[PDB]
RNA sequence: GGACCUGGCGGUGCUUCAUAUCCCUCUAGAGGAGCCUGUUCUGUAAUCGAUAAACCCCGAUCAACCUCACCACCUCUUGCUCAGCCUAUAUACCGCCAUCUAACCCUGAUGAAGGCUACAAAGUACGUUAGGUCAAGGUGUAGCCCAUGAGGUGGCAAGAAAUGGGCUACAUUUUCUACCCCAGAAAACUACGAUAGCCCUUAUGAAACUUAAGGGUCGAAGGUGGAUUUAGC
């Protein structure tokens, strides 16, 4: 057990291994930071371990050693919160708020916080229960006509999951010495790589290594392969295309051309058949590959 | 030279000694064991092929009864075999080349008849014996025998045989005279006027003989003149004198016999101011001692800026190494320290303090003694509980 | 050291000779590893002192090597390299140089220096024999 | 001092083999060209033969260096398969870790 | 006894206490610094007694103010990279032949590496004083050695034992290729 | 840990380049490994709190030892300097000790 | 003898389903011949082990000599170690695998006893085996000790089947050539097919029918193989 006054005699010698650690780095100790502390650790003890973890670290002693609990009354014996003996004081605190606010109210791309983490917010252990409850109170605020103080308190307890699902990336337009606008993109499947060029105005002409496509790919399934992105859109014969391929064999070669010429195609379409490609699949890198 | 360790790292100068004599007797026990049993060591995979990595080979390897076995025995400074197999070429009718027989000669006078580890010239010993059979006694014999007997004590020896050198019309070296120098002061029951005076005939006759002195000659003449105290001053200093005009450089030798025959002193300033700002190369044995003996002055006279001069020059350069053994270190940071905590501001003196101890010595109790009666002057008593951890 | 330090310092003795010195147009050097974290603090450290000592410096990292094999079980080698390219150097900044960053080089590092040294044609090749 | 009576019989072929290589190079390129005459080749197919049987080197085997194991040696290493996992596993051997 | 590390100032002169590459020192590295995975419930292991960190190749002896001390001090024993020579454009004009080789640094008693022999001279045709007739001979006998996009002869010389016999005979072969293509035999005409 | 953590959460006791792609002479250096550990634990009986770790550098072989706090420091001493030269001269290389004390058996867990 | 409490049930049947392995169904192949490779017996002067059972493309990412620890004789003896034994013993132990078999608080009148409802009503905190294995992961003990040890030169017999694994075929979605996918011929007996047999060259080696590669000769059976079996993801 670590008790308190190790804890102390652990931060001064934190403080004092700091500025020891700045004076060899040749930093000023007064602006020397946790992530100068990291920088100058990673470089006076190199340590490739895959385990973040099992590599040598210099933390502050508050981070690396554990937590306790907090003082809930002072000498004279009061609790300091008006909820204290529900033992719940945070959780019902918490409610109280939102009850508050949808009462103010009635007057007038993303998670929900999971279990765990409103325990480590609210620094209490609490049931499954407890936690619906006070997830279909946030729900209800969140339905009522919500202002931006009630849009911000809510957000308090929403991480992330990203929406980017939504939106492929779109290519930046380029312009070539003559003047022609053209968009660049990349594709990969199994071991074969290509680069395609589109041409914002052409005549159907796709060029693979210098080569007419259709010399360059005999088989009718490649050349339906490379068919399908432009006649997804309905926009053959209305674009030319300078692809450079290599590597795998016909029918990769042939996807990783298609997956090119799509991704530099989405850059001359609406965002909404940008949306439709991504539906069909025409946009998506393939991952599968030989196992071992 | 000890270990970063705490458990290992020595706490005491008695306990440094003894850490530093284990290693070595550790080092001699491998050695040892290594050239006692070569055939687990002869074995090379380093390329460059390293030379001191290999077993030493200390046996004759020629058998036979030959010249070469002889000088391959000196070579090896084995002393018994050497004479056993010259008695044995001279039971066979060989005859022994001139070169050979005063090598040997060379390795029994210095070594008096002993194997390799004082020894006092034996009457009749082997060099004598061999000495006496040479059928041709050449410069080179005389002179070896004479600086034998004088390195060994047989001076009188030394001064009869180099009486017989002279009656044989032969000549000596710089080397020799230096012995029969130190063979005349060593003759007991004479007098200074008279000892001072047959230097000077040996110093005529060095003349005679058309032998130019060396930095030793005058090295031991200041050596022996120390013996006799106050009638020694001005001669010492004459012949200080006499060794820089005639373009012989001093060196840290010759400084450290005046000092300690003055010392029984205000020379000592004008040898630092002389000394000031020099680099110095090992010209003499006693160079070493220097440092000590002049540190020694600067105590008696209680002079810090002699002292800081000292060290200054201890400074420059590569001086340091002429500090000398471990016991002579000791005494001159001992006395050192004593003086800047004698004579030095408080706060001086505890920058010295953190300075050189541990890194360059560790104190002996009376230096801590004298470090807690400079804070006892200098009324920083917030200090003796530092002092005190330190001291244990 | 606060008050004990050394009067005088006897720096090397580097004569001048009149021999014309070596031209590097370029020098490579490959260093080999089984860490990463080495050989970035290593590339750290070389970096620093190219830049110290007015030499051109840029560097790349080559694709690692990896030896599997197997006795089932299964062992692995890696191998990762950082390559130095140094550029317009002479023949005395290049010994220097490779003299510190080779003894300076941690346990389980190998190095791989290619020197391109620049020469003139030979007086026999300036014209044909009659 | 060897492992073993194999490992000494080995030790014997590789010190015969190497200083019998010379000689029985020289004598084996007069047999491996067609332009000396079949008369010399002829002789030197017997002066091959008469050498010590031991003096060949294709009687030498990669016993292990540790335990004299006569198969599963890895060359690198001269070491067999047991020995080198023994070292492997504890990570006396520099660079070498399981695969994942 | 306590570690020396209490005895430390914090603005001292840290390249002293570590001049050469030495193994991690608990006693002398003044940093709280934990190396090890951690038990249930528990902390990276403490650095006294830490054999990982005992097998971390530190650059505590290479700190940028120690780095920065060291290259001070070694600028004396550094040449000018003549002034004239801005890029490769005159390198290869003033300079037109090139020689690699290449150095092997290992750990080991025995520092022979025979890779080391190995010696490449390059030099470009159009910088040799060639004719016509000269510069096909030349390229007919060379062969492969010969590459036409970048105009440039590689002779590789590993025959000899040592690096400068190997630098010898390449400067030989040069010499006998140029010699010779300025040579017409008899049979020459038969082409 | 497991020898599946190898180069996850330990390291390799014995650093050398012999392993690596295009290096030579990685059995002369296994071999030197297995003599150097079993001649150390032979000179330093019940003294090796933990296993060596042999550090090379060009020409260069640090033994670097964590030993116990039981034997005295001038046996440790006689016997650094003993297994110094003998290794020295047994390898043609200069060997060097790095001897680590500790109070006891770093215990980091109760398997 | 009356009333009540905990039960267990070391017990069953049925109902619904979650019901994954195991089923069942479903998909795609192989299985019948010719070879090789282990192994079984047999045979032999002729390696071994695997000792109840369930793990032979087993030790071996490799057997002309060596490897080799098997057999015939010949030949040496305090012997590479000062010995040495692939000699026995895990049917001596040891490693290994395997077979089998709390505290507190409330309620019931302070009885055995009981304690949940979220729009919340008392609950909070091993043994066993005549087992395997000495490629020892170990430690010991018994034997042989002018041979259970060395060394040399030659030899491990093979045809009856019984299996496993692999290869190669029985073709037309095929074979050859160009080419690398827009062609021309061949085609069921001079069709396809043999990693089948025999002969000749090349490689390595001291030694090659005896190992491998190619060429020639040859063009066998084979004609698609049920019960079964192999995978699926």
């Amino acid at each position: 057990t670590y008790t308190e006054d190790f804890i102390k005699k652990q931060i001064e010698e934190f403080n004092i291994g700091k500025r020891h650690l700045a004076n060899m780095m040749g930093e000023d100790p007064e602006t020397f930071t946790q992530e100068d502390i990291d920088r100058a650790i990673a470089y006076l003890f190199p340590s490739g371990l895959f385990e973040k973890r099992a590599r040598p670290v210099m933390k502050h002693p508050e981070q690396i050693f554990p937590r306790q609990r907090a003082i809930q009354w002072g000498e004279d014996g009061r609790p300091f919160h008006y909820l204290f003996y529900t033992g719940k004081q945070s959780y019902y605190s918490l409610m109280h708020d939102v009850y508050g606010m949808l009462l103010n109210l009635e007057k007038h791309g993303s998670r929900w916080l999971i279990k765990e983490e409103l325990e480590e917010m609210l620094v209490e252990k609490l049931s499954d229960l407890d936690y619906m409850q006070f997830i279909r109170l946030l729900e209800k605020l969140l339905t009522s006509q919500c202002g931006a103080a009630e849009e911000e308190f809510v957000q308090r307890f929403r991480r992330s999951v990203t929406l980017e699902s939504k939106k492929q990336l779109i290519e930046p337009v380029q312009y070539d010495e003559q003047g022609m606008a053209f968009s660049k993109s990349e594709g990969k499947r199994k071991t074969a790589k290509a680069e395609a060029i589109v041409y914002k105005h052409g005549s159907g002409r796709i060029k693979v290594n210098g080569i007419d496509y259709q010399l360059y790919f005999p088989i009718t399934q490649d050349r339906e392969q490379l068919m399908f992105p432009f006649h997804f859109v309905d926009r053959l014969g209305k674009h030319d295309v300078t692809c450079t391929v290599s590597g795998g064999g016909r029918s990769a070669q042939a996807g990783a051309i298609r997956l090119a010429m799509a991704k530099a195609l989405c850059s001359f379409v609406t965002e909404d058949e940008v949306e439709w490609m991504r539906q069909a699949g025409l946009l998506t890198t393939d991952p599968r590959v030989r196992e071992r | 030279v000890f270990q970063d360790d705490p458990y290992l790292m020595p706490a005491s100068s008695l306990e440094s000694r003894s850490f530093l004599l284990a290693k070595k007797s550790g080092e001699n026990v491998a050695k040892f064991i290594i050239n006692s049993y070569p055939k687990y060591f002869q074995k090379d995979i380093a390329e460059p092929h390293i030379p001191c990595l290999m077993p030493e080979y200390f046996e004759p390897q020629i058998k036979d009864i030959s010249e070469a076995a002889l000088k391959e025995r000196i070579e090896l400074r084995k002393v018994k075999a050497s004479v056993d197999m010259f008695d044995q070429l001279l039971q066979a009718g060989t005859t022994v080349s001139l070169e050979t027989t005063n090598s040997l000669l060379d390795l029994l006078c210095y070594y008096g008849d002993q194997e390799p580890s004082g020894v006092t010239w034996r009457a009749k010993n082997n060099a004598e014996r061999i000495f006496s059979l040479m059928p041709e006694k050449n410069e080179h014999s005389y002179c070896t025998m004479i600086r034998g007997m004088v390195k060994h004590r047989a001076y009188e020896q030394a001064l009869n045989l180099y009486t017989e050198l002279l009656n044989n019309r032969l000549h000596a070296d710089v080397y020799t005279f230096n012995a029969l120098i130190e063979a005349t002061v060593c003759a007991i029951n004479e007098k200074f006027e008279e000892k001072w005076s047959k230097i000077l005939e040996l110093l005529r006759h060095m003349v005679a003989q058309k032998v130019k002195p060396n930095l030793q000659t005058f090295n031991t003449i200041l050596k022996c003149l120390r013996r006799f105290h106050v009638f020694a001053r001005s001669p010492a200093l004459q012949v200080l004198r006499e060794m820089k005009a005639i373009g012989i450089e001093p060196s840290l030798a010759t400084y450290h016999h005046i000092i300690r025959l003055f010392d029984q002193s205000f020379i000592i300033y004008d040898i630092m101011n002389e000394l000031m700002g020099k680099r110095f190369s090992p010209k003499d044995p006693d160079d070493d001692k220097f440092f000590q003996s002049a540190m020694s002055i600067c105590s008696s006279l209680r002079d810090l800026e002699l002292a800081y001069q000292v060290h200054g020059l201890l400074k420059t350069g590569d001086n340091w190494k002429f500090i000398g053994p471990d016991q002579h270190r000791n005494f001159y940071y001992s006395k050192f320290f004593d003086l800047i905590c004698l004579m030095e501001q408080i706060d001086v003196t505890l920058k010295w303090y953190e300075d050189l101890i541990p890194s360059a010595y560790f104190p002996h109790s009376q230096t801590m003694i004298h470090l807690l009666q400079a804070l006892d002057v200098a009324n920083r008593l917030e200090v003796i509980p530092k002092i005190w951890k330190d001291s244990k | 050291l606060h008050v004990d330090v050394p009067k005088d310092l006897t720096k090397p003795v580097v004569t001048i000779s009149d021999e014309p010195d070596i031209l590097y147009k370029r020098l490579s050097v490959l260093v080999k590893g089984h860490d990463k974290a080495v050989l970035d603090s290593y590339e750290y450290f070389a970096v620093l002192a190219a830049k110290e000592l007015g030499i051109s410096i840029k560097v790349h990292e080559p694709p690692r090597k990896i030896e599997r094999f197997t006795l089932r079980v299964q062992y692995e080698m890696r191998t990762l390299y950082r390559c130095l390219e140094l550029e317009h150097l002479t023949g005395s900044t290049a010994d220097v140089y490779l003299e510190y960053i080779q003894r300076n080089l941690p346990e389980g590092v190998a190095m791989e220096v290619t020197k391109t040294q620049l020469e003139q044609l030979p007086e026999h090749i300036k014209e044909p024999i009659w | 001092h060897y492992v073993d009576w194999r490992m000494w019989r080995d030790v014997k072929r590789r010190k015969m083999a190497y200083e019998y290589a010379d000689e029985r190079l020289r004598i084996n390129s007069l047999r491996k060209n067609t332009i000396l005459p079949k008369i010399l080749q002829d002789v030197a197919d017997e002066e091959i033969a008469a050498l010590p049987r031991d003096s060949c080197p294709v009687r030498i085997r990669n016993r292990c260096v540790m335990t004299s194991r006569p198969r599963g040696v890895k060359r690198r290493w001269r070491l067999s398969r047991i020995v080198f996992r023994h070292l492997a596993d504890h990570g006396q051997l520099s660079g070498i870790q399981r695969a994942t | 006894l306590p570690p020396r590390t209490e005895k430390m100032a914090v603005d001292q002169d840290w390249p002293s206490v570590y001049p050469v590459a030495a193994p991690f020192k608990p006693s002398a590295v003044p940093l709280p610094v934990r190396m090890g995975y951690p038990v249930k419930k528990g902390v990276p292991m403490a650095k006294e007694g830490n054999l990982e960190l005992l097998k971390i190749p530190n650059f505590l002896h290479l700190t940028p103010v120690a780095i920065k001390k060291h290259c001070e001090a070694l600028k004396d024993f550094c040449t000018e990279w003549p002034a004239a020579l801005d890029s490769d454009e005159k390198c290869e004009k003033h300079f037109p032949i090139e020689i690699d080789s290449t150095d092997y640094v290992s750990s080991g008693p025995s520092v022979r590496n025979p890779r080391a022999r190995v010696v490449v001279l390059r030099v470009k045709l159009s910088s040799l004083n060639l004719d016509d007739h000269a510069k096909k001979k030349l390229i007919k006998l060379v062969g492969e050695r010969y590459c036409k996009t970048t105009d440039v002869l590689t002779i590789k010389t590993d025959r000899c034992p040592l690096r400068r016999q190997n630098y010898d005979y390449a400067v030989y072969l040069l010499t006998v290729l140029y010699h010779e293509s300025w040579n017409t035999e008899e049979w020459e005409k038969s082409k | 840990h497991a020898p599946h953590y190898i180069a996850h959460r330990k390291g390799w006791l014995s650093l050398h380049t012999g392993n690596l792609d295009g290096e030579d002479h990685a059995a002369e250096r296994t071999v030197e490994d297995v003599f150097l550990r079993k001649f150390m634990w032979g000179t330093f009986p019940g003294c090796l709190a933990d296993q060596l770790v042999l550090k090379r550098r060009g020409n260069q072989l640090e033994i670097c030892a964590v030993v116990l706090r039981q034997l005295s420091p001038h046996k440790y001493y006689f016997l650094v300097g003993y297994s110094e030269t003998l290794l020295s001269y047994f390898y043609k290389c200069p060997v060097r000790l790095h001897l680590q004390t500790v109070p006891s058996k770093v215990v980091y867990k109760y398997l």
